DNA sequence: CGTTTTATATCGATCGAT
DNA sequence: ATCGATCGATATAAAACG
């Protein structure tokens, strides 16, 4: 009964789970609380990213690898146009979940 | 006729001779997508020969979209060589063409209705469902998707050689209903 | 750089800090360690330098094969997944992305690539 | 029964778009 | 509400198989 783990992947994510394993490492929480900190992350990425997000990109190029195991999409774009709101990139690698159970 | 049917697809079917785990080819083969929830096998792509693979846990698997015999047994190859690069005893074993499938272009119109009606044992025409004539030919066995543009395709072939033998026996009757 | 982002960040890092304040309390944990995280968790935001933030001013083959600051990087959701041939488009919803030491947030995502 | 390929073509759609 | 548009059938052969 939970969401998906995937943001903690993300930039803001990675650095909740470094600030989490220093309070650990100085024993000052237990892995089990670090834990329980990362599954409300979770939730509260779903839910920040559904609530208040407004812009809306897209993504031209050429798929290198494309994949799809246990309900997630992978692609590797290359040489791609990603507009936001213009940006060149010379790769791009994108996971996505199901919007739906 | 003057004209020659060219190949667009062939299907063929290779036994690897070794039982697979789906979930692990999935994972270690690129291009490939694994969704046993629809359908029990791996689909994986490659590009040269632009081709797509069925692959079972039987060690079974079903080649698709090959332009030639040579391309396909190619192919059928390659896509058991990234099995056993994964790890698995596989091994190219049976291979066989199950169908070719083929298309043309006369060039002229064709009065369908007229050709449905000459040859009615052979054709089902009904552009409500479909808009082309369907012609179920005895020999070769080969059925015939006929439209208005002059447009043939040739499916149900085992050997390439009954596309052409399937075309030639067509193109007189096509002709006589040539709309001019 | 990007507004959106660096809000969704600030506004991520404040919620997650008010919705374990409650486990911490069951943990044994004091309120000051519980800030100790955000702190620690706002700085290392900081560090990467992907979006600004308004508490920087305090912080002056054929088989499968990384993943760093330097990864271009887009986690989300899909709507649907399409191809025809080699072309595939992809609508994507509610995510985030790393593109060159910079981040991006997205409602909705239109990828166009194709298989070639 | 569902999935894949592929040529071919027509009839509703929803479809951003007037 | 209306466009050119792309979208899901509709039809064809055939194998794999849970």
């Amino acid at each position: 009964p939970g969401y998906y783990e995937l943001y903690r992947r993300s930039t803001i994510g990675n650095s909740l789970v470094d600030a989490l394993d220093t309070l650990i490492s100085d024993g000052r929480i237990e892995a089990s609380l670090a834990m329980r900190v990362l599954e409300t992350f979770d939730k509260v990425v779903a839910e920040t990213l559904k609530d208040n997000t407004q812009s809306k990109l897209t993504v031209k190029g050429n798929l290198d690898t494309y994949g799809f195991c246990d309900d997630v999409w992978t692609f590797i774009v290359k040489n791609c146009q990603v507009t936001v709101e213009v940006i060149s990139v010379d790769k791009l690698r994108i996971v996505a979940c199901n919007s739906k159970k | 006729s003057g004209i020659v049917p060219t190949l667009q697809n062939i299907v063929a079917t290779v036994t690897l001779g070794c039982r697979l785990d789906l979930k692990t080819v999935a994972l270690h083969a690129r291009n490939a997508e694994y969704n046993p929830k629809r359908f029990a096998a791996v689909i994986m792509r490659i590009r040269e020969p632009k081709t797509t693979a069925l692959i079972f846990a039987s060690g079974k698997m079903v080649v698709t979209g090959a332009k030639s015999e040579d391309d396909s047994k190619l192919a059928s190859r390659k896509y058991a060589r990234i099995i056993q690069k994964i790890g698995f005893a596989a091994k190219f074993t049976d291979f066989k063409i199950q169908n070719i499938v083929g298309s043309c272009d006369v060039k002229f119109p064709i009065r369908l209705e007229g050709l449905a009606f000459s040859h009615g044992t052979f054709s089902s025409y009904e552009p409500e469902l479909f808009p082309g004539l369907i012609y179920r030919m005895v020999k070769p066995k080969i059925v015939l998707l006929i439209f208005v543009s002059g447009k043939i395709v040739l499916t149900g072939a085992k050997q390439r050689e009954e596309i052409y033998q399937a075309f030639e026996a067509i193109y007189p009757v096509l002709s006589e209903f040539r709309k001019m | 750089s990007n507004a959106e982002a660096s809000r969704v960040y600030e506004i991520i890092v404040e919620s997650v800090v008010n919705e374990v304040r409650e486990d911490f309390e069951n943990a044994g944990i004091d309120e000051q360690t519980l800030q100790d995280l955000k702190n620690i968790w706002q700085k290392k935001l900081t560090e990467t330098k992907v979006t600004t933030f308004s508490w920087d001013n305090q912080f002056n083959d054929y088989l499968i094969s990384e993943d760093g600051p330097d990864e271009n990087l887009m986690l989300c959701l899909y709507d649907k997944v399409t191809r025809t041939k080699a072309r595939w488009k992809c609508s994507l919803k509610d995510g985030v992305v790393t593109i060159n030491r910079n981040d991006y947030t997205f409602q909705k995502a239109q990828v166009e690539a194709e298989w070639v």
